[PDB]
């Protein structure tokens, strides 16, 4: 029952890798998509 | 649904085109399993004729079949004009009538009696106008002659459903379109033990048929005005009943008798059976 966790070496974390490529939230997508009923507001976003 | 413009930027005759959506076709970005909105469980989609091919292909290979495709100009045209069954007109045959006044009950019958439906001269029935103009058959009596006529049951009756049927007889009989499934129910039922005569029959002896146009008074439209028991929808069916002047209940066409009324419009307005 040690639970040795610990830093590690590396510690690069999630956010890490994407600031290096510098996608910076381009990779992750979060689509959008139209509804019949829809605010004005909404399409003006689309 | 209306279609906005009938051509393309490059001259294209635009086509509605309406397809049972699948999942693979639209689906929400969401996480779980795809589903297509339900709002557009029937799709209307509107395309040059060049791409109908490829557009209808990718729809087939999908779960997608195609309801049905329409030209977009005869689409996005108006509801027919109501002008001559917003007042229909009315004839009516006196004892001791003019052999002119005779003779246009007669053309006026045949005109409702038959829907817009030509009658040839040969087709025509000498027997039942002799009998009119001597006295000796109402013109109640004569409209049961008529719809008894082999003619009548050629066009509208053999060739289309007992479904169809029924709502045919309806606007020929009284200008009413049908309200409610319990009418189109109970038509079947009376035709399967009692034959066809006494469907025929249970019309012109009903007695809405007696309170408007009861005896010698050939029948109008009724419906397109408001009437005592119709539901509101019954005057929306009316529209698809009767499509324009010049347009007829025709066994002739390309699948000619098919339903105006669709089952469901039915059931909206009246079930409980
Ligand atoms: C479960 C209580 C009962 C049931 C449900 C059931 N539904 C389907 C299929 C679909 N149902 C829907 C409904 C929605 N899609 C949406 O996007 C929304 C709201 C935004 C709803 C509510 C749709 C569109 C489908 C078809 C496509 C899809 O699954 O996304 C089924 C399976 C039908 C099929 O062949 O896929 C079932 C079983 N049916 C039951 O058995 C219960 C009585």
């Amino acid at each position: 029952y040690s639970a040795f966790v610990r830093p590690a070496d590396q510690a690069t974390a999630d956010g890490a890798a994407q600031t290096k490529l510098g996608i910076t939230a381009i990779a992750p997508d979060q689509g959008v998509e139209l509804r019949p009923n829809f605010t004005e507001a909404d399409v003006i976003t689309v | 649904m209306n279609v906005l413009t009938t051509s393309s930027q490059r001259g294209g005759k635009l086509f509605k085109v309406t397809m049972t959506l699948s999942p693979a076709l639209s689906h929400h970005p969401w996480p779980s399993l795809d589903t297509y909105e339900p709002s557009q469980n029937s799709y209307s989609v509107v395309v040059p004729l060049d791409r109908l091919l490829a557009e209808m292909t990718y729809i087939k290979n999908k779960g997608g079949r195609v309801l049905d495709i329409s030209p977009a100009d005869l689409e996005a045209l108006g509801p027919p004009d109501i002008s001559s069954v917003a007042i229909p007109l009315k004839v009516e045959l006196w004892a001791k009538a003019d052999v002119s006044d005779v003779q246009a009950a007669i053309v006026a019958a045949y005109k409702q009696i038959f829907g817009n439906t030509y009658v040839l001269e040969s087709e025509r029935l000498t027997s039942a106008e002799s009998l009119l103009r001597n006295g000796s058959i109402s013109v109640r009596e004569f409209v049961r002659l008529l719809a008894k006529s082999e003619l009548y049951k050629e066009r509208f009756f053999f060739c289309t459903s007992n479904n169809r049927f029924t709502e045919l007889n309806f606007k020929h009989f009284l200008g009413r379109a049908p309200y409610n499934q319990s009418e189109i129910a109970a038509h079947l039922d009376r035709y399967q033990t009692f034959g066809y005569d006494a469907e025929i029959d249970s019309y012109i002896d009903s007695d809405e048929y007696i309170q408007a146009f009861g005896e010698n008074v050939v029948p109008y439209y009724r419906g397109f005005k408001s009437q005592s028991g119709q539901t509101v929808e019954s005057f929306n069916r009316m529209f698809k009943l009767y499509r324009g002047d010049a347009g007829s209940d025709t066994n002739l066409n390309l699948q000619g008798q098919k339903r105006r009324v669709d089952p469901k419009n039915l059931l909206r307005s009246g079930r409980g059976i």
